[PDB]
RNA sequence: CUGGGGCGGUCGCCUCCUAAAAGGUAACGGAGGCGCUCAAAGGUUCCCUAGAAUGGUUGGAAAUCAUUCAUAGAGUGUAA
């Protein structure tokens, strides 16, 4: 009578980035979603309680390199 | 841990409900909270 | 009666068996090896059954190298009972061999002693190989 | 004296670091406060928590993770130790020796083999404590190092 | 106080201190001080202002002052060394005077066992 | 043979996690002030763009005078004040370098706080 | 619920692998946790930064260390 002990998981939490490079999001907009500092924020970028980086100011998304080895996402005021 | 409610001297309200441990701290707990009917940093004492 | 001491996990998920040996094509301890020229999974047991076999005719004249180790375990139900109830216990340990890949080495030995006693290990092993010596050009 | 180029490359002594050992309080209530009335006997400075008491580096018996006493000696203190280590502590030692390595407590490595407070004879004792004093000097050479510890004072 | 430089015993029996110190094994303790009053109630410096002076005039003017006594007995080692007895071959092995290494071991002289 | 430590290098790295949050842009511009074992220099610089507005030190001709090694930073102080009055001498953030804010830069740092420098 | 049913074992939440470089994805598939704790383990200002081997407690070969390497090897109230 063989039994069984590993039939447990928890719920998958949708992570990752939710803006594209290059595409115009409004202040209070998520830009991305973590478990920790993987992306830093850059100009007019916030980080939430949970990491969550969000806009302040209306513009387009920018990925950059921060460092060497360290991204980072900043917005622009240009339209 | 049991719950603590700190009542007012004028409001006469139990809006502030924080936590403690009685066997850590078994004394009254007596912070400054701030009552908006009275709108003034009051002295807030554990019932 | 080749196994690791102590494992992390006791249930792995069957190696794969495609492409060619990534590394180990070239002999480097002894002068003549057995290479291997088809894939399939080499058990302990075997390994060890070989080994007898070629020490047993070269009566302690040489040394003798193993390049493969077992390091994956596999699983297997007795009494065969239905499907579906768990995985089942350890039965032994294999290791994966793709072609390319250098089996044996004997060194300190004539050429054609060598030759004879790799053929009597080539028919205790499930894959077809080829005797090999050193080369440098 | 030794081909010395400048006036500023002659050897200094770094610092004087030394107290009791284990004395330990958690059996040893007032004794961890008699050695280090001990400590101020000497020199008077408050006794902090740290391992000093070797006569260099670390190379003794281990264990670790324990709760002595220290004293930090550098300026002219320092000089008058030395002075009370040629006359105290030559009084029972009369013995130099010689090296340039570790002892008691790249160290971390032992906290024993150590003196027996000799100078804390007792007249006003309650025990011998171990209190090997480290030696730091600004010595760049072990042997260069005995050269200054058979010079201004005992080999 | 001065009588060795520095007192090993405190407060305890006034001719215990010359017990501790080498010389003399609480033989001729009692011996050596026949000053005027020269008691002693438990109190090595206490309870005593002027009496080790005496102590140490009686002690200079015996024949053996405390460590030429002890200078010959550790000179005498090589002059003894005349093809004759005192250890001369029994302290460098473990073998002592006595014959004890067959009845039981080296408790005089040995390194390790 | 325990060895020494710079001490400029130190203060270097401690500035630099004070210049984290923390930084001039025309409106608010940075006042950096650099201490020596001799005199004491002081420059409001804009990191928005990267260029000096100003510039005051211990070793100036009109400052250079046997005080009392303290009374210079008083006057170093007032010096960029009224330079910085001439033009731009409102809200400004004081850098403290990654020395201590008690001392010679304190006689400095309120030496402007007393000229009208509102910061 | 269930590779017929019974017997056994499970039933909610959290992390990883399976999952095929966005996200999502099954099985009586493979591994671990939670049903809290904390008046400082909170807030703010300021300042700090393992293992090897030699003055030997015949020695646990890591007492609370001197300063080399530390180059972070640590440390984080708790599983990943």
């Amino acid at each position: 009578v063989s039994s069984t002990k590993n039939g447990r998981d928890s719920e998958s939490k949708r992570l990752g980035a939710k803006r594209a490079d290059g595409q115009f999001v409004t202040g209070g907009s998520i830009l991305y979603r973590q478990r920790g500092t993987k992306i830093y924020p850059g100009e007019n970028v916030g980080r939430g309680g949970d990491d969550t980086l969000f806009a302040k100011i209306d513009g387009v998304v920018k990925f950059e390199r921060k460092g060497r080895d360290k991204k980072q996402v900043s917005v622009y005021a240009v339209a | 841990r049991v719950n603590v409610t700190l009542a007012c001297t004028e409001c006469g309200d139990r809006n502030y409900i924080t936590t403690k441990n009685k066997r850590n701290n078994p004394e009254r707990i007596e912070m400054k909270k701030y009552c908006p009917r009275l709108n003034k940093y009051t002295l807030h004492r554990e019932t | 009666m080749l196994l690791p001491k102590r494992v992390k996990y006791r249930r792995q998920h069957r190696p794969k068996t495609t492409g060619r040996s990534k590394g180990g094509n070239y002999v480097t301890f002894g002068e003549f090896g057995l290479q291997a020229t088809t894939t399939s999974w080499i058990t302990s047991r075997q390994i060890e059954s070989a080994r007898i076999a070629m020490t047993r005719y070269m009566k302690r004249g040489g040394k003798v190298w193993i390049k493969i180790f077992p390091h994956t375990p596999y699983t297997k139900k007795p009494l065969e009972v239905r499907m579906g109830a768990g995985k089942g216990a350890v039965e032994g340990w294999i290791a994966v061999v793709k072609p390319g890949r250098i089996l044996f080495e004997v060194a300190g030995v004539s050429e054609e002693v060598a030759r004879e006693a790799l053929r009597l290990a080539s028919h205790k092993l499930p894959v077809k190989t080829k005797f090999v010596k050193r080369e440098e050009l | 004296k030794f081909n010395y180029s400048s006036v500023m490359e002659v050897p200094k002594i770094d610092k004087i670091v030394v107290n009791m050992g284990v004395g330990d309080a958690v059996q040893n209530s007032k004794v961890l406060d008699n050695a280090v009335e001990e400590l101020e006997l000497i020199t008077g400075q408050k006794p902090l928590v740290t391992k000093a008491k070797k006569s260099i580096a670390t190379f003794r018996l281990r264990e670790g993770m324990p709760i002595g006493a220290k004293v930090t000696l550098r300026g002219e203190r320092m000089y008058e130790f030395l002075d009370k280590l040629i006359s105290v502590s030559l009084p029972r030692v009369r013995d130099f020796q010689g090296v340039s390595k570790k002892a008691f407590d790249n160290y971390t490595l032992g906290v024993k083999e150590q003196l027996i407070f000799p100078e804390i004879d007792y007249d006003k004792v309650s025990k011998v404590r171990g209190m090997d004093i480290v030696i730091v000097t600004t010595a760049n050479t072990d042997e260069e190092a005995r050269e200054l510890l058979a010079n201004f004072g005992m080999p | 106080a001065r009588i060795a430089g520095v007192d090993i015993p405190r407060e305890k029996r006034v001719v215990i201190s010359l017990t501790y110190i080498y010389g003399i094994g609480t033989s001729t303790a009692q011996k050596i001080l026949e000053e005027a009053n020269v008691s002693a109630d438990t109190r090595v410096k206490d309870l005593t202002d002027d009496e080790l002076g005496r102590i140490r005039e009686v002690v200079d003017g015996y024949k053996v002052e405390g460590d030429l006594r002890r200078e010959t007995n550790l000179n005498i080692k090589r002059l003894m060394e005349i093809s004759s007895y005192r250890g001369i071959r029994h302290r460098r092995g473990l073998p002592v005077r006595g014959q004890k290494t067959k009845n039981n071991a080296r408790t005089r002289k040995g390194p390790v066992k | 043979m325990i060895s020494k430590i710079d001490k400029n290098k130190v203060r270097l790295k401690r500035h630099a996690r004070v210049r984290t949050n923390l930084s001039g842009t025309a409106e608010k511009p940075r006042l950096n002030v650099y201490r020596s074992n001799k005199h004491i220099y002081a420059q409001i610089i804009d990191d928005n763009k990267g260029v000096t507005l100003a510039q005051a030190s211990s070793k100036d001709s009109d400052i250079a005078t046997t005080a009392t090694k303290v009374e210079l930073a008083t006057k170093v102080g007032e010096a960029i004040a009224k330079k910085a009055a001439d033009k731009g001498i409102k809200e400004i953030v004081f850098d403290r370098g990654g020395y201590l804010y008690h001392g010679r830069v304190k006689a400095l740092a309120e030496a402007a706080r007393e000229s009208g420098l509102e910061f």
